[PDB]
């Protein structure tokens, strides 16, 4: 009973910029615990691939190679939400972006990426780029 | 003496057990099977423990106390050895099941040795050191397992289980029991399904059905020990206070994971240095002090829902005032139960006091979370938080009013 309500994305010209936000409803922290949160993309062609993830507890970010430098995941701590600020988007980035969050764990443990680890998934938000 | 020195080694066999719960992502790759199936696998420990601790206490009552404590500490070797040996899915299930029944054996039996250890006055020194064993054991189960996973790994956190379980031993009739476990098995996962889920009203039946079938089928208690047990349940209802507080601070006010640690470990150091003052405090006086001063603990964190700049003061004093109150009531309540209980039926009576403690928590958390998750969805974080904190105050007041049915 932990909904992930995600917003933003949409179509844009190539080399442009797009925002993708996603907040987690009614997801509580244990006595010395936190959870990791980010997006996976999946174009009609290739299979589900990881993009960017952040450890909610201590802003511990991790990116994939493809998007490194252009994309910048971050949490608006006061408004309580993660958001992936995408830039210089290439037509490879064209896919359906899925916001996901894994089951809680000790905050001492490191940030996660593997799709097997992530357990809460969003409906999915579409993003497309072109000439 | 080396009477507790071994006993605490059996309580620290239940620190290592509940540390692995907070390191599920590491052994999901090793054991291979996905999350959700491997998670419920690790859940089985406290699951099997909660339903068997009553029976395992009543069978320790007859078969022998140190007999069962020998069984448990021996069963804590295979419980850990099975898991740490090889990581694979179907095996991981059984390893935690026996880890669960291992705790069911230890808790009631080692609680009975303490009465033989002193039998008055020098019993409070033992029960206090027993409380240090469990509250320290659970209090850092997460912060430990995580710190171990970083440097060494998930393997070197469970090799410490076998060696401490041996070093412990170095210092050493199914009357509806099947319709008891079926009521507890269900009731244990009525709070977990209550959040998830239908089996929401469906699983409440098999609790109520297996309750009345077990009601008319060892039920024989009438003394202030009952008052001490019922009060214990209501007090553990305000356990949710901390989890809803940690959430509010880290999500609402937006602090880091380490600040959450400092506010929490401050509460942990406090409570562990009051169970010491608890034995000196003594029966009804300190338990009325504890059940009262915890309600203040909430009020200071409730008022942080209408904060200022210097309300980190008002929040901190909350964690302290909450922490000490548990510690004050901590070592007198365990005594008032362990004392009044008959010397013939200690293993049976102790298991009931420990489960009433267990359910109290799980029950409290479920309410606190559900209220928070509902109130924050209706209104905001700051508003919704206080609504959940208030629901704890009521239970904390009821825990203070629960002492009304507990004479000196
Ligand atoms: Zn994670």
């Amino acid at each position: 009973q932990v909904q992930l309500e995600e917003s933003g994305g949409g179509s844009v010209q190539a080399g442009g910029s797009l925002r993708l936000s996603c907040a987690a409803s009614g997801y509580m922290y244990s006595t010395y615990s936190t959870y990791c949160m980010g997006w996976f993309r999946q174009a009609p062609g290739k299979e589900r691939e990881g993009v960017a993830f952040i450890k909610r507890g201590d802003h511990s970010t991790y990116y994939t190679d493809s998007v490194k430098g252009r994309f910048t995941i971050s949490q608006d701590s006061a408004k309580n939400t993660v958001s992936l600020q995408m830039n210089n988007l290439k037509p490879e980035d064209t896919a359906i972006y899925y916001c996901a969050a894994d089951f809680a764990h000790s905050f001492l443990l490191s940030v996660h990426s593997g799709a097997g680890q992530y357990s809460y998934w969003g409906q999915g938000t579409q993003v497309t780029v072109s000439s | 003496k080396l009477i507790l020195g071994i006993v605490l080694g059996v309580i620290t066999f239940w620190l290592f057990a509940q540390s692995l719960v907070n390191v599920v992502p590491n052994l999901q790759q090793s054991f291979g099977t996905d999350m959700g199936t491997i998670s419920i696998a690790v859940s089985l420990t406290a699951l099997f423990s909660g339903m068997f601790v009553v029976g395992a206490g009543g069978l320790a009552d007859k078969i022998g106390r140190v007999k069962m404590t020998n069984i448990g500490l021996l069963l804590s070797i295979i419980g850990s050895a099975l898991i740490i040996i090889t990581n694979l899915p179907a095996l991981l299930i059984l390893g935690r099941v026996i880890q669960g029944v291992s705790a069911a054996c230890i808790m009631p039996s080692t609680l009975a040795i303490m009465k033989t250890y002193y039998q008055g006055a020098e019993r409070q020194r033992a029960l206090s050191y027993w409380s240090i064993g469990s509250w320290g054991g659970s209090g850092i189960c997460s912060l430990f397992g995580g710190a171990v996973a970083t440097t060494m790994g998930w393997r070197w956190i469970f090799i410490f289980s076998i060696i401490v379980a041996v070093l412990s031993m170095l210092l050493i009739d199914v009357a509806g029991l099947i319709v008891l476990v079926v009521m507890l098995l269900s009731l244990n996962v009525v709070i977990t399904k209550g959040a998830a889920l239908l089996w929401f009203f469906g699983l409440i039946a098999i609790v109520i059905v297996a309750f009345f079938i077990f009601l008319n089928v060892k039920l024989f208690e009438n003394k202030p020990y009952t008052g001490a047990t019922i009060s214990n349940f209501l007090l553990n209802g305000v356990a949710g206070t901390l989890i809803v507080a940690n959430t509010f601070v880290q999500q609402g006010l937006g602090y880091t994971a380490l600040q959450a640690g400092y506010l929490s470990i401050t509460y942990l150091i406090m409570v562990l240095l009051m169970i010491r003052v608890g034995e000196k405090l003594l029966s009804k006086r300190p338990m009325l002090l504890g059940t009262f001063i915890v309600v203040i603990g909430i009020a200071l964190i409730s008022l942080v829902f209408l904060p200022g700049i210097f309300y980190v003061i008002s929040c901190v004093v909350g964690y302290l005032c909450f922490g000490l109150g548990l510690g004050i009531y901590a070592t007198p309540s365990t005594d008032t139960a362990i004392s009044n209980a008959p010397l013939d039926k200690v293993g049976v009576a102790s298991g009931i006091y420990k489960m009433a403690s267990s359910l109290g928590g799980a029950f409290g958390v479920a309410i606190s979370g559900a209220v928070y998750a509902g109130a924050v969805a209706a209104t905001s974080i700051h508003t919704g938080a206080m609504i959940a904190l208030w629901v704890n105050v009521l239970m904390g007041i009821m825990a203070f009013i629960a002492i009304l049915f507990a004479i000196p």
